[PDB]
């Protein structure tokens, strides 16, 4: 999974 | 001045790589804007130095916690317990940095904010760093530290659904990293699942309101959107 | 016991990426080891170690520096003074660290030397962190150490033409960085060249002749040859 940067 | 000279340090720290000085840096420009908000960039600045320290040292926890869980399934007991040692050095090290960034929010940014603007992006950095507390701690403070992430999310999107666009950058990372906290601490696929859809959704619906500035922050994020619920949709299957 | 566990702890560190614990654990490994030589594999656990913890200083200048240059050129003396403190700060840091290996060396690991592979290996590892001290030092200190360079460099050269098959990696890549030292220290670009290519053709000679197992090593040694020698001229 990825965030915001 | 002050606030303008560390600012100019914090900038050249980012240049040189030098994180944690980015963070001294920063640091001392929020201590020195007590009454007064940080500006968009200072709080850009204070953002990119908190989230590289962190980032380091997950990396690097989540590393050695690998190569823990082989070392474990070996039996080499022996080694897991020199990397069962190292990973609480870097657990000390992530706790630290979160208490930094967490109370310099929480004491000044939070309180400060009332712009809404900020409101959003400093709740959803509150968020944040309490999710990076819930990676790694157990028992009660974990369950503490999960249970203030929801909190911080939750007034964060009440706030950005009053009062920012669908497409609006801030609330679109708010959406992405709620969405990541549900699939990934409270392990409710079907939640983050649904939570990346909406913002997805809803920042399509009205995608004429997206700013040529803000596109493309806002169209990254929505990429990441969609990457996330493809693995998603695809862990519903595998 | 002791030595086997930091060998271990290096390569956690390795693995983490904290390169400055890395360098710590093999400071430690090699300072257990009194006399003995460091095994293949710990020496170059080292060497990563001081690679990259010095790597990074060395990005950071290059960066301070050429925004030291730009606010230079537009008359910014206040951003130029806080970038000279700045620069200052890095340069103490590749002081020190140039200082820590180059002590390391010369107290334990290059008299401890056994074999021209490892005699050649820690005096080429000299001739490098005097060069990287020669990188940013100026007058008179910048002088000191192209010399301890030249010095280290001559006298790995000379173990490894008398005692290292010209494709030997460790020969190969001492030729690459004598002439790296040649073109961006001296400003010898004839000479940096010269080395280069004899180097190269010397190991040409036996690359069909002879080799097996270091192949990938070598051949990709000799490609880095290649490339600059296809740049300077
Ligand atoms: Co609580």
């Amino acid at each position: 999974s990825n965030s915001a940067p | 001045s002050g606030r303008e000279e560390f600012v100019y340090m914090a900038k050249l720290a980012e240049q040189a790589e030098r994180y944690e000085e980015m963070v001294e840096f920063m640091e001392k420009v929020s201590a020195a804007v007590d009454g007064d908000e940080l500006t968009v960039e200072e709080r850009n600045l204070l953002s990119v130095a908190y989230k590289n320290v962190i980032g380091a040292r997950r990396a690097s926890w989540r590393i050695i916690s690998s190569i823990e869980q082989k070392e474990e399934s070996r039996g080499n007991d022996d080694h897991v317990t020199a990397i069962r040692e190292y990973r609480s050095k870097i657990e000390t090290e992530l706790s630290g940095i979160c208490d930094g960034i967490l109370k310099l929010l929480d004491s000044r940014l939070i309180p400060a904010a009332a712009s809404g603007d900020s409101k959003v992006f400093y709740l959803k950095m509150k968020g944040d760093y309490h999710r990076y507390l819930a990676e790694f701690k157990t028992g009660q403070e974990r369950k503490d530290a999960a249970e203030h992430t929801l909190a911080a999310y939750k007034s964060a999107q009440d706030i950005a659904n009053a009062e920012l666009a669908p497409t609006h950058p801030i609330r679109l990372g708010l959406a992405l990293n709620f969405s990541v906290f549900y699939y990934e601490i409270l392990n409710s696929p079907d939640r983050a699942c649904n939570l990346a859809k909406q913002a997805f959704d809803e920042a399509i619906a009205e995608l004429d309101t997206l700013g040529e500035e803000s596109y493309k922050d806002s169209t990254l994020i929505m990429q990441l959107l969609r990457d996330n619920l493809t693995l998603w949709t695809s862990d519903m299957q595998d």
